[PDB]
């Protein structure tokens, strides 16, 4: 008699509902290794019609920090863009850049408001933070406003099988190349087939530049080859 | 009232004295005019006491959220910054102050001086405050030299600082030093000062 | 018809699902000894993908205070800073730290407001705040902004277990380590095991240098090590 | 269809419910003599963990007011603080100490209006509210905001008990020590047994020095014996 | 859908349950003649520990003006409060004691309100004003803020007995006294028995010097006295 | 106006005369200057009447509620950072008033001077404040010693502003002191100062 309040189970059931549209999202993962941190997502669409090469999956929230979303798209849009101001105020105030850490707490403290103050709803998307303060992160976020600092993880209906992947193959000591091929090959397993680099998107954040770049098609097909190798072999169960 | 503040190849020094005036009457022998922002960050105030004890206190609290909450200690540049933007919001009402906060920090050694407006000069090596700012300005800028030490540069400091209340009339009574190294933040004691000063002439 | 309301018991039934809440939440402990106070909470995650050496369980309100939480974690987090601020307001106004006992009243009629003011819902939290005053202290708060000052208590799913073993092994004259020990038993009580050192936070207020320092893992060694040992033996029955 | 709102038989549902809440609320008793007036409420908790020596169930409101409260304990705070400022309001004012019956009116009125305006829920406590103004006083309110001066009662679950009791026992012409022995006994009666000094709390106001002090447990010994005598007889039946 | 709305009947509820409360209410009686005009309420109480000698039932509005009450008590005291505010207000703007007609209009607007603003509920009071203008004056108010001005009257659950008194005894030309007395009487039907002059209240205002006094208990023994003798003789039936 | 106070080794002493003018009117010679905050806290004030007696409520009602909320009695630098930053607040249609705000508290003994725009100085030994106080800074500064008592601290108080009354038209009709050692808060009373002047010359 409400909107977002408490079940007799202790739980809220519009953060619950909002989660069920995470899940429907589109994929995405994230890959921390000592080199950096990558973000990879699945930019596949369904019609010729759309153009594909502008479609944008990986965000540039400030020159060291990128995010990946998952669940309704328009919510979602308002959130990074939330991210974004996020980080120029922090400029604007100590005029230094705001760490992958202080913005993922800023906008779950956002997130966490929607959550208990009757005449709004939840916002229906997860987030998938990745930076490089002084070490490479990751965090990943709830609609709930719950904050997470993953070495290696995904949001969005692929999750569980590269997290199933990840669980097994990951290492805290893969090289750059090695830890996004671990990626691609995640993203092969979700997708459950070969990937072509046409519609995927990757974006990184190296420790040595701390500036976020997107991996080029042609700088992907090497990668999404190799990957494709280990894809196949793997499909065989 | 007068301090000065300089960088160091060790570190950082600053400096002020102890009084407090109000036109010709002496207020206070000894009034505190430093104050420690984070561990490795000290800041002198010049101006209105009551204006600089208001955002002093502003400023220590906010250094202190700031590391709490996101588990980093400030850098001087953020606490310059800050400082800068709360300064310039009452430009038509300006805090009257002239404020000194330096320190070490992930990103070196510096000194800011801050002006009531918000403007702030980045001192890569010699500065001085107050009333007696130009006075002590003299022996700086006679005796520094940037490979200067710490533990040197509070001899100088108190050298300026002690010149000064020799023709500024609104400095005087005594002096503070803080040294702030990286394995310390220092203040040197009554004692010690007076010995410093000691190989002067008081 | 409203929101948070009075049922024909006279009781709330927001504050006791919130309350359900909590009892879902990760369990965390508090010992207050003469020397001190201890607050020591279960760190264990479920993926070796999640950055451990990470997540924080107890966090540092001021310099002579911190606190652990229980309940929805994003509440939560809103919670701890809203203490920290509050804090801050002290020192801004009088020039002194607060007091424990004060700092934890504050939170706690914000909490009470969540309460009582049909637009929002309250916090699916309750926190234990421990610190040293003239003397150790520990408060444990509840979603109804309800306050309670404990000798040794704690909060969450493992919060019985604990309360009974302490309602007997508990002693007002245990030593800073008798005590601490006596936690991390109750902990592994708890859990219904032996603890790894590698899972578990502790942190603590000595009322000699009364600033909250946290257990390093090299410290915790000896302790996990010889709490595990009585555990053992008490694990029989 | 609203929140509270009058029922076909002119009653308020919410404020009821409310009143449910301070029955279920721990007892205290209030008696007032020629002397002055005792406030005694019952500090008896459920843990050995808790820190009972602390646990404070009399409130003093200004230098000639104390309060006890019974209810929603969160609620009570918010009513003593409100309570508090009121007292101080009235010597900012006007340079003197407010009245007993001023500030319950006060208090009583701020009631009220979280019975009348929609968004908000009715206080669930009730509070004894004792002081001397030219003469001792003693005032109850109710989660209504009704005002009623006593000459001697209490509110919580063990209210009817000592009410019966003393609608027999109490006097106009008790002695100041006369009249907290016969509160002593109701309490006993109230818990059905002999009271234990070192979990009850007692505070008055001599007509003398018009100030509110606080029975010392040294004090309460040679009381509550002196009333465990007259209880353990009186339970007899 | 709302709160205070119409019925199919063209009723309001609300105002219709709120009138069941002052139905319940304790009794309160008017009576004007030439020399004035009287109000006399039940006083009695259920209880030796309430403080009899204080309990108030008849309230000064201004110098020429009280009044009485009827209904949720904890409503009446801010109405009555409005009411005095109000008095003063006029005296404020004018300089000059507003009249009892114009003062009843004003704080039947005032609950008026209360009847048709959505997030608030209707007063559960009816109150009678009586004073002197230029002539005697007497008007009851419902929880509506319908205004209604009387020769006689009474409100709370012994209305209709003292109504159908009235209706037959009352006159035109009654004296001071005989009025006066004539409202015992109606009290005394109303309650079903003689009156004890400690447990009832007097209050007037007579047209020689406009000035509301209170009939002192002494001056009462004789009224109470000569009316509990009709009294009885009328309890025939 | 002249309000002395000093700290003492066993305690505080503070002590005001009672003139109150207008221009050359002398509008009292028995105004109130000193008040009690706490049990072991006085107050004294200089500057405009109505302004000192609004801080003053203000002052105490503040002191009273925080003692009642928290169980514990404000130190002196909580009250003094509370007036601080109240008065700081006004800084810019400030009132007009000089506050001396000090006591013994769990810190130790202290006194506070406090300006119109919140600017505060500690006192760790001597001051005066108000019309007067250049002259009372006179005696106090020539006769005290650290190892002063306040027995003879409220001797050389009464001594310093009656030497100020005698240059100072503003100040003058009589003087209240007040010593606070621990063991009380007293006030003097009229016939015990008097008797104290006694041992000069009126
Ligand atoms: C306590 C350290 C403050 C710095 C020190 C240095 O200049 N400032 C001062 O002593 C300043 C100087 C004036 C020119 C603004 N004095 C002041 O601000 C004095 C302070 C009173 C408490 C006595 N007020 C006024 C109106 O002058
Ligand atoms: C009563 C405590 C205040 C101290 C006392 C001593 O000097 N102060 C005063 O007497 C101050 C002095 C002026 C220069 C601000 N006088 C005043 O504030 C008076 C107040 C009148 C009500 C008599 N004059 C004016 C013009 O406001």
């Amino acid at each position: 008699r409400a909107i977002t309040v408490f079940s007799p189970d202790g739980r809220l059931f519009q953060v619950e509902y909002a989660r069920e549209a995470v899940k429907r999202g589109a994929t995405a993962i994230g890959i921390k290794c000592k080199e950096g941190v990558i973000l990879i997502a699945d930019k596949r669409v369904g019609s010729k019609l759309l153009e594909a090469d502008t479609i944008e999956k990986i965000y540039k929230i400030d020159e060291h920090i990128c995010a990946a979303t998952s669940g309704l798209v328009a919510d979602a849009r308002v959130l990074i863009d939330r991210a974004r101001i996020e980080a120029q105020i922090n400029r604007l105030t100590y005029d230094e850049p705001i760490t992958v850490k202080e913005l993922a707490k800023k906008i779950c403290d956002f997130k966490q408001q929607y959550t208990q103050y009757g005449g709004v709803r939840p916002f229906g998307v997860s987030l998938l933070i990745a930076g490089v303060d002084e070490v490479p992160k990751l965090y990943e976020t709830d609609p709930s406003g719950a904050l997470l600092e993953y070495k290696a993880t995904a949001i969005g209906m692929g999750r569980n099988a590269v997290t199933e992947f990840f669980e097994k193959e990951y290492r805290d000591d893969l090289s750059f190349d090695d830890a996004m091929v671990l990626g691609l090959v995640a993203m092969g397993l979700s997708i459950e087939s070969e990937l072509v680099p046409e519609n995927i998107e990757v974006g990184y954040v190296k420790v040595d530049d701390r500036t976020f770049k997107e991996v080029s098609p042609e700088e992907l097909k090497p990668y999404v080859e190799r990957a494709n190798e280990r894809i196949r072999e793997l499909l065989k169960k | 009232t007068t301090t000065v503040g300089l960088v160091c190849k060790d570190g950082v020094v600053m400096a002020t004295e102890k009084r407090a005036t109000m036109g010709n009457f002496i207020a206070s022998k000894a009034a505190k005019k430093i104050y420690q922002i984070a561990d490795r960050m000290a800041m002198t105030t010049a101006g209105s006491v009551g204006d600089a004890q208001f955002l002093a206190r502003i400023i220590k609290i906010e250094a202190n959220l700031y590391e709490i909450r996101r588990e980093r200690k400030p850098t001087v540049r953020a606490i310059a910054t800050l400082t800068s933007n709360l300064l310039n919001s009452y430009r038509y009402f300006p805090y009257l102050v002239q404020l000194l906060i330096g320190g070490i920090d992930s990103e070196g050694k510096s000194i800011y001086s801050i002006d009531p407006i918000g403007g702030a000069i980045e001192e890569k090596d010699i500065v001085a405050t107050g009333s007696g700012s130009l006075t002590a300005y003299g022996v700086l800028e006679d005796r520094f030299t940037p490979e200067i030490g710490v533990d040197e540069a509070v001899e100088l400091a108190v050298r300026a600082i002690y010149s000064a209340m020799k023709r500024d009339s609104a400095s005087g009574d005594g002096i503070d030093v803080v040294k702030i190294t990286e394995d310390e933040f220092y203040q040197y004691s009554p004692e010690e000062v007076e010995q410093i000063l000691a190989k002067f002439r008081k």
